[PDB]
């Protein structure tokens, strides 16, 4: 078997009012993202013949 | 496997994991950079 | 570790596997060496 890595979808970032910038929202939210993997295999084909 | 006389203890001794990372087809961007920028000092 | 805002794909990438191959204790042998050989050349 071989496993590769698959990048996650996209973000949005968040717009804050002017009204929060004293608080701690003036950071916004957070992005967070999980990796996926992927797999690949083999099968077998033979043929025989006799003379 | 688990075929012959001899076996492996786990499919992960059987495995090449690889680094490499792929992404799949992004949505293009248009809007973001067709319009020109009037930059800013105050309010 | 499912902690931080990024994750890693599975368990597979969080381990190193080892080629190292480790044994228990064995039984000690002791009768099938310690009497003398007669060599033969018929039935």
């Amino acid at each position: 078997i071989l496993t590769m890595l698959v990048e996650p979808d996209a973000g949005r970032a968040t717009w804050v009012a002017a009204s929060a910038y004293g608080s701690d929202n003036t950071t916004g939210s957070e992005v967070t993202g999980a990796l996926t993997e992927i797999h690949f295999s083999t099968y077998k084909l033979a043929a025989k013949s006799f003379i | 496997n688990q075929s012959s006389s001899v076996e492996v203890s786990s499919e992960s001794y059987e495995t090449i994991f690889s680094q490499r990372i792929i992404r799949d087809l992004q949505k293009e961007l248009v809007v973001g950079a067709l319009f020109e920028e009037l930059p800013m000092s105050s309010k």
